[PDB]
């Protein structure tokens, strides 16, 4: 998967 | 993100752009 996932808040 | 943003929208508005034409 990606190395740095975004995220909410 | 933008690019990734609007085009997880564009592939899913078809299913219920071209889908729903069909009475859906």
């Amino acid at each position: 998967g990606p190395s740095q996932p975004t995220y909410p808040g | 993100p933008v690019e990734d943003l609007i085009r997880f929208y564009n592939d899913l508005q078809q299913y219920l752009n071209v889908v729903t034409r069909h009475r859906y």
